[PDB]
């Protein structure tokens, strides 16, 4: 599919809505593997299982090892862009 | 769930 950006609004309160697996130690980028329901993801739509995401507030996920991605990831705050595809 | 996975 085309890369996507996708709009994510996220309170400070709440999480992504996520769950991610993969990254570089595995030989594949890391990937969407669950939406969580009536979390951000859901509520605002455009993110999907099997999305590899790419990037998220411009900072690269591609190559990134699964820990520093989740840590990447969970540092985002606010009005969060994510750069999406599914491949 | 072939790879770790991790909740966001």
């Amino acid at each position: 599919g085309p890369i996507r950006k996708v709009l994510l609004l996220k309170e400070d309160h709440e999480g992504l809505g996520i769950s991610i697996t993969g990254g570089k130690e595995h030989g594949v980028p890391i990937l969407i593997s669950e939406i969580h329901p009536g979390q951000p993801a859901d509520r605002c739509g455009g993110l999907h299982v099997g999305d590899a995401i790419l990037a998220v507030n411009g900072v690269n996920l591609r190559d990134t090892k699964h820990k520093e991605a989740v840590t990447i990831l969970s540092q985002q705050r606010g009005e969060i862009e994510f750069e999406v595809v599914y491949v | 769930s072939r790879w770790p996975t991790t909740r966001l």
